[PDB]
């Protein structure tokens, strides 16, 4: 009903979104392949009033007229597509990846997403799928008496059988590049959807055009510095204090107004 | 009373009065965010251009 | 409009200067009335003699 | 050509300003009580002239 | 009498809807699958008043409330029974009378004879009827409801739970008990397998949380206040010149 308080209306919006940032980033951190996400602020309207430029006293312009603005809105939040730091889970079946690839998998609607959780598994038909149980691409088959699963840094797949001392190829397993990683769409379950403002999918096998090297036994865990966080809550808590003390001072305004 | 009113063409009229400037009434490049100075100088702003 | 009704439109101020009006006019005309008829018999007199 | 620009999710709130009509809502009642002042005023100038 | 007395009324009329519809958020914060509800004022008919170009407002009035079909944030149960949706969809419940409604509360219960109904009671259609032995009761993504029996290595499949999708879902009418009925305005129910045809996908064990931003809530009911003892300021001032124009 009055100005002042719809800036602090969207002061306080914009303090509740940084916290939500910050909670979403807290409770993803022991997500494997999980990549930490900034908010991003501008400014809100300005009214002109007095136009600064115009022409005072016939010589002399008017600098810095009346500027009125508008609240706060969030641009956008973006993700810090960093190099979590990998562990050890000595697993034949954990890939990581350490360089700027992704893996692609087919969702079974048709499409295809794009995720770096390497944490795969093989269904009853042998196939490496991911754990929510969508199929890797390329469709690499696991034969059934398999008894060592080889994942090189090339990316190709080897399977050593009983009374063959030569590992056999079974699938090659690229990397998808993209020109701009932050565009891509999160949909959870740690797939990304391709959009028109990340580009379109390169593929490249691993350890040429820049896609990283697979590392077998290891994941990427999630880049999340705490420390940052707690430090993020102290001011998040902060601004949203003092944007509600200028709404309390609004309302003693309106109400005096009111008595009179 | 200073309260001037711009028309739909563009002339500056108090109370339905035309105002007069230095060379006569006054044409307003129609629609422009007027701003009087302190001595009289009229600055037209025309809305989209710089 | 659905879900609105429209009241009179009568105008109490102009209702009041009416009314004030109204009084101040026939206190008027009754003091011609008083006038003429004082006149009247002043005047009836004449017819004697 | 000179039109605005649109902000999808927000809406534009009026332009009304509270501290501008009760100011206002304070002077319109006393200069309706300084005008009724005058129709009495002016009663009481007629009423004695048809008293006469 | 003509008078500012109807304008101010409307004003306070107006703050008291705003409130209300502030009060039914504020009240429903704890539904799981609520919308919130916003309520558009938009002014009443002008008096023209011709010169020899001047028009008069005659109040405010609200128009329609729109209830906002965002996505809420998902609360985990733990329970086998409850789904949440993933997207734009809308499950079809069957009241007693034959009309079928239409929900998106996720928390449901088997009743006596198999078959799954919502907390209310009533039945979710298709008939997807729970067998008495069951040992676990999964629901896929794409709303096979798959059952597993002692000693069958496999599942075996029951149903299938279809989404309603409406093309605008704002004009869906609320029944009330979290039942939402097809209109004039929202028509053509396209029934559709979930994560098909836009449809949403199912996350079982999880409940779909209300949708009310507690913030906006607060502060709109300071200005709902501010805003109300302003009109009751306004109809005092009337009152009082209207006084004073009767003691003449």
């Amino acid at each position: 009903m009055i100005s002042s308080l719809w800036i602090a209306k969207t002061g306080l919006d914009a303090q509740q979104t940084n916290m939500d940032v910050i909670a979403n980033n807290l409770a993803n951190v022991s997500t494997n392949g999980f990549k930490r996400q900034r908010a991003v602020f501008e400014d809100l309207l300005y009214q002109t009033i007095r136009q600064p430029g115009a022409q005072s006293s016939e010589q002399t312009t008017l600098p810095s007229g009346l500027q009125i603005g508008t609240g706060v809105r969030p641009v956008a939040t973006e993700r810090l597509h960093s190099q979590g730091n990998l562990s050890q889970t000595n697993n034949s079946k954990d890939v990581a990846i350490k360089g700027q690839g992704f893996f692609q998998v087919m969702l079974p609607d048709g499409t295809s997403a794009y995720t770096r959780d390497g944490s795969f598994q093989v269904d009853q038909n042998g196939q490496l799928v991911t754990a929510g149980g969508f199929q890797v691409q390329p469709a690499i088959t696991i034969p059934a008496n398999a008894l060592s699963i080889t994942i090189g840094r090339d990316g190709v797949v080897s399977v050593t059988q009983q009374g063959q001392a030569a590992p056999v190829q079974v699938g090659q397993l690229n990397l998808t590049t993209f020109m701009n990683d932050t565009g891509l769409e999160s949909i959870g379950e740690n797939l990304y959807i391709e959009t028109q403002s990340s580009g379109a999918p390169n593929e490249s096998t691993p350890g040429l055009n820049g896609a990283g090297l697979l590392y077998q036994g290891y994941v990427e865990t999630s880049n999340v510095n705490v420390a940052e966080e707690l430090v993020n809550m102290i001011q998040v808590q902060r601004a949203y204090e003092i944007n509600s003390k200028a709404v309390s001072t609004t309302d003693q305004m309106l109400q005096k107004l009111t008595q009179l | 009373n200073g309260n001037i009113q711009v028309g739909p063409t563009g002339q500056l009229t108090i109370q339905g009065h035309p105002v007069i400037g230095e060379g006569g009434p006054i044409t307003v490049p129609e629609g422009s965010e007027i701003t009087i100075a302190a001595d009289g100088t009229i600055s037209a702003l025309n809305p989209g251009d710089p | 409009m659905s879900g609105v009704l429209e009241g009179s439109n009568v105008k109490p101020v102009e209702a009041m200067t009416d009314m004030i009006a109204n009084a101040r006019r026939f206190e008027m005309q009754m003091k011609v009335i008083t006038s003429v008829d004082e006149n009247e018999g002043r005047a009836n007199q004449l017819l004697s003699m």
